[PDB]
RNA sequence: AGCCGGUAGCGGGCGUGGAUCCCUGGAUGUCCGAAUGGGGGAACCCGGCCGGCGGGAACGCCGGUCACCGCGCUUUUUGCGCGGGGGGAACCUGGGGAACUGAAACAUCUCAGUACCCAGAGGAGAGGAAAGAGAAAUCGACUCCCUGAGUAGCGGCGAGCGAAAGGGGACCAGCCUAAACCGUCCGGCUUGUCCGGGCGGGGUCGUGGGGCCCUCGGACACCGAAUCCCCAGCCUAGCCGAAGCUGUUGGGAAGCAGCGCCAGAGAGGGUGAAAGCCCCGUAGGCGAAAGGUGGGGGGAUAGGUGAGGGUACCCGAGUACCCCGUGGUUCGUGGAGCCAUGGGGGAAUCUGGGCGGACCACCGCCUAAGGCUAAGUACUCCGGGUGACCGAUAGCGCACCAGUA
RNA sequence: CGAAUGCCGGCAUGAGUAACGAUAAAGAGGGUGAGAAUCCCUCUCGCCGUAAGCCCAAGGGUUCCUACGCAAUGGUCGUCAGCGUAGGGUUAGGCGGGACCUAAGGUGAAGCCGAAAGGCGUAGCCGAAGGGCAGCCGGUUAAUAUUCCGGCCCUUCCCGCA
RNA sequence: AAAUCCGCCUCCCAACAAGCUCUGCGUGGUGGGGAAGCCCGGGUGACAACCCCCCGAAGCCAGGGAGCCAAGAAAAGCCUCUAAGCACAACCUGCGGGAACCCGUACCGCAAACCGACACAGGUGGGCGGGUGCAAGAGCACUCAGGCGCGCGGGAGA
């Protein structure tokens, strides 16, 4: 994980405010469903809903980055 | 960010849950500080269905003492929400 | 303020009301004695001074020593606008 | 080279493409709290405005903005701008200010300017360049220590209270201004060589100094910050770091034995028991991109310096001064001055003024009524070191999820 | 350290003693269970009934319902519980209060006063068991209902038309 | 300030009223409910019937009325009156469609769940509180509904 990671956050760099807006729109619904999935009874080997909400905190930073200096 | 899979947190799981399903009354745990008005529009987008009368209540966590260590659990706020006749919850339906 | 001079700073002092019992010593006086000694406070000689500047009238609380000082700032005329919260100029800022 | 806190377990994952962890900075930071849009029974309730979101006008959510005060700007604030609110263990200054108690009763007195209340400041605060001391033609800002000294004195001359000069030490630097004359901007006007407020120049001294004239030739050579700038140094993580094996007893060796070795390291802690050489250390050396510091080293900047003559222009006001009421000082009215100050009266600018303990002369010392100034000093919420400091009835109330039950 | 009606702690004595908290009262059969006067069921007996019943408010804050439990809590016993563990359970435009009103009182721009802290104060604002305001009858759940459902019936806002 | 409103004087009609409004009760389309006893909280009784009298409130019509003296809240909602402003607005009425948020809601509640350290004979405000008899009544006695026999017992009979 920690390789493509690596990848995935310079990879979501330089990627305007309103799809990274976007994105992470569809990955709280991604934790979403998870939540459920694991609730509903061991449907999930879980494990990422760490990784996700990780992953939805690593963009907003980004997302807050570009709105830092000049948009 | 401040999106509709904020609000609406887990099923609420139980028969008396289950015998809303009869009806267009699917209920689900919300965040507390979520207002009716905010919640129709989080089903309306997270289900792709129309609200047509949410019930809502506050329900406090219980006093645990596991081994001489007594706190709470957290509180939680759950709704009961109308789908407009005909429509279904879908992924809800499981059981 | 609260019994204090807008103009000198002068605010009420403590001091002590001593009764003496006896004949000074300097008149074949074996001596003064002391019966009590308590706490008083003299108060500064207040008064109003009530001028019309160059809009409103202006009133001031001021001890009777420095009362001329008033009428001296008086004297100072320009900026004939707002309202009776002129001293605020008429104040410090003369003086400074 | 392991990691996913105390904490194992279930159920899953990450790490030599350097994880966990530790240091620096940055981002996110619900509600309450000075709490500051408005309320409010802290952590809840209700809005205005601009933008957004949903079918979105009503409803709701989201981002932003809106308390009050002072001050400078300006068009009377319709606005903008910087600042202030509150907390802090003790220390600090100011404003107030007890009593028990002692006096073997008690009232002056004492306890004491203490405890405490309030306001302010900061990493210190206060104070600080002489209207000073006080007898030596004498010291030289202030703070602190030591001495002077339990002296001088104060005192129902009771109990009691108690200086200073000087001397030895720590540290050690002094600087802006108001006023005269010059320029000026706006003002007001009974227009003028006038007054005046805002600014610039000037100028800051007690052997008196300055201003304006007069003569001189004065000089940038020298001086140089407490302000800014760079730097070494330090703090906020770390790193390297000598020298032993074997045999015995023994659950277990570090014990005992045989032969060794290091030592700028024989401080300590740990290891199944007693180890310089097994581990962690120690002596000795190293180490910063980033944040804070930088009182030391360097550099710039402000800023600063003439002589003599004449003129008498200026040298801090309801102040000095005097009287009534008091505080402070060792001083309790005493021969009671000095420094403060509530009340009354009320000056002068060098031939002017305050002081040398009433008052007079003489002889002297000082320049009041405007302001700032590091360092030497105080304390310990915090971090570290050290102990003829405690060892669970002790040591902080708390060695343990205690200001808890 | 033996003494301070010392201090903290532990254990004795009284003593198998007094008491077991209203004199409204019990009896039996049956069942569950390791164990039953005490738990459940039936029948007979007694007691309250302007109540010892029923409904709101305050206060209490999960004690409510169900399963599994008996160390301790229960003045005995306990298989029971208001107790231990765990799961569930409170649904409102019309009921109550708030996006209404004012009362005493509180606070408070203007203003006044006070060594400081602060004290007052017309307006305004806060403040309710008073004013105002639209829901009645049934059914349903182990546990919620003027709240969900059934039927009939109303209130406000916003936007349209007449 | 301004009002067509309120107040004050004047004629007019009206009138111990009607009418216009507003409540309460009765009826109302329709919708509910529905014992005893009987069979294991639940079926059936049932297609239950659902009617006539009489007693009758302190409660409703309610701002009713008469007396009395001690002389008996305020403000908004509501109606009206107009000023600025605007009259292509705005308001009223009627029909329509849409919108209607926050908080409480469990259970105890004269008590074993509140205050009394206790499962404490004490204390705690408001409404309902049926039947028979007794002069009346919330009194007293018994009893509906519903609730209970007070969380130590068994004997003995100084
Ligand atoms: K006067
Ligand atoms: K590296
Ligand atoms: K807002
Ligand atoms: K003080
Ligand atoms: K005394
Ligand atoms: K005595
Ligand atoms: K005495
Ligand atoms: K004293
Ligand atoms: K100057
Ligand atoms: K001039
Ligand atoms: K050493
Ligand atoms: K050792
Ligand atoms: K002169
Ligand atoms: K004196
Ligand atoms: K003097
Ligand atoms: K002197
Ligand atoms: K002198
Ligand atoms: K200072
Ligand atoms: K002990
Ligand atoms: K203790
Ligand atoms: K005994
Ligand atoms: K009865
Ligand atoms: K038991
Ligand atoms: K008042
Ligand atoms: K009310
Ligand atoms: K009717
Ligand atoms: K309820
Ligand atoms: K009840
Ligand atoms: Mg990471
Ligand atoms: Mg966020
Ligand atoms: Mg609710
Ligand atoms: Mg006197
Ligand atoms: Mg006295
Ligand atoms: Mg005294
Ligand atoms: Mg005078
Ligand atoms: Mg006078
Ligand atoms: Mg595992
Ligand atoms: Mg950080
Ligand atoms: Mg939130
Ligand atoms: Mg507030
Ligand atoms: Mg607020
Ligand atoms: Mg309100
Ligand atoms: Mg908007
Ligand atoms: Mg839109
Ligand atoms: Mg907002
Ligand atoms: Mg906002
Ligand atoms: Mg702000
Ligand atoms: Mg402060
Ligand atoms: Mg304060
Ligand atoms: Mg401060
Ligand atoms: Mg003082
Ligand atoms: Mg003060
Ligand atoms: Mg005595
Ligand atoms: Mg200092
Ligand atoms: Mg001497
Ligand atoms: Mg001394
Ligand atoms: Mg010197
Ligand atoms: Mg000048
Ligand atoms: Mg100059
Ligand atoms: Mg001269
Ligand atoms: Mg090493
Ligand atoms: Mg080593
Ligand atoms: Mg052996
Ligand atoms: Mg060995
Ligand atoms: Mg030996
Ligand atoms: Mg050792
Ligand atoms: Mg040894
Ligand atoms: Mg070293
Ligand atoms: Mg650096
Ligand atoms: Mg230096
Ligand atoms: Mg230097
Ligand atoms: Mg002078
Ligand atoms: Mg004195
Ligand atoms: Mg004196
Ligand atoms: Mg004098
Ligand atoms: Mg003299
Ligand atoms: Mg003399
Ligand atoms: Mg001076
Ligand atoms: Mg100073
Ligand atoms: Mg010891
Ligand atoms: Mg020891
Ligand atoms: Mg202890
Ligand atoms: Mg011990
Ligand atoms: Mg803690
Ligand atoms: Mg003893
Ligand atoms: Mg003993
Ligand atoms: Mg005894
Ligand atoms: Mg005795
Ligand atoms: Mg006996
Ligand atoms: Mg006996
Ligand atoms: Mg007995
Ligand atoms: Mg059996
Ligand atoms: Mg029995
Ligand atoms: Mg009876
Ligand atoms: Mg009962
Ligand atoms: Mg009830
Ligand atoms: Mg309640
Ligand atoms: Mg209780
Ligand atoms: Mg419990
Ligand atoms: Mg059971
Ligand atoms: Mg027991
Ligand atoms: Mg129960
Ligand atoms: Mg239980
Ligand atoms: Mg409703
Ligand atoms: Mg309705
Ligand atoms: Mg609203
Ligand atoms: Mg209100
Ligand atoms: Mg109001
Ligand atoms: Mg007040
Ligand atoms: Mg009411
Ligand atoms: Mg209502
Ligand atoms: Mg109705
Ligand atoms: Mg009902
Ligand atoms: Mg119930
Ligand atoms: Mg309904
Ligand atoms: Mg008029
Ligand atoms: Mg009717
Ligand atoms: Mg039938
Ligand atoms: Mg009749
Ligand atoms: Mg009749
Ligand atoms: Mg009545
Ligand atoms: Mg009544
Ligand atoms: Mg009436
Ligand atoms: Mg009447
Ligand atoms: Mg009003
Ligand atoms: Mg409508
Ligand atoms: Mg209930
Ligand atoms: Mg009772
Ligand atoms: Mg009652
Ligand atoms: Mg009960
Ligand atoms: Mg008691
Ligand atoms: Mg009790
Ligand atoms: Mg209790
Ligand atoms: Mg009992
Ligand atoms: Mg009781
Ligand atoms: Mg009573
Ligand atoms: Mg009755
Ligand atoms: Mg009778
Ligand atoms: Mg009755
Ligand atoms: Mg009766
Ligand atoms: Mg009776
Ligand atoms: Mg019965
Ligand atoms: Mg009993």
């Amino acid at each position: 994980k920690l390789s493509e990671v690596r990848k995935q956050l310079e990879e979501a760099r330089k990627l305007s405010p309103v799809e990274l807006e976007k994105l992470v729109r569809e990955k709280k619904r991604e934790l979403m469903e998870l939540r459920f999935q694991a609730s509903i009874g061991q449907l999930s080997q879980n494990h990422k809903i760490r990784d996700l909400k990780r992953q939805i905190a690593r963009l907003l930073t980004v997302l807050n980055e570009k709105r830092r200096q000049n948009a | 960010m401040k999106t509709a899979y904020d609000v609406i947190l887990a099923p609420v799981l139980s028969e008396k849950a289950y015998a809303g399903f009869a009806e267009g009354k699917y209920t689900f745990w919300v965040h507390p500080k979520a207002t009716k008005t905010e919640i129709k529009n989080a089903v309306e987008t997270a289900f792709k269905v129309k609200v047509v009368k949410v019930n809502t209540l506050h329900v406090r966590g219980k006093k645990k003492r596991l081994g001489r260590y007594l706190g709470k659990r957290p509180d939680r706020k759950k709704a009961i929400v109308q789908v407009a006749p005909g429509q279904k919850i879908e992924a809800l339906e499981g059981l | 303020m609260s019994k204090v001079c807008e103009i000198s700073g002068k605010r009420p002092i403590v001091a002590n009301s001593i009764q003496r019992r006896g004949k000074a010593k300097r008149e074949g006086g074996v001596g003064k004695k002391t019966t009590g000694i308590s706490k008083r406070r003299q108060y500064p000689n207040l008064q109003k001074v009530r001028v019309r500047v160059a809009g409103q009238e202006i009133t001031f609380r001021v001890a009777a020593s420095h009362i001329p000082k008033v009428y001296e700032l008086v004297e100072r005329a320009k900026g004939l606008k707002l309202e009776g919260l002129s001293p605020k100029e008429i104040k410090k800022e003369l003086l400074k």
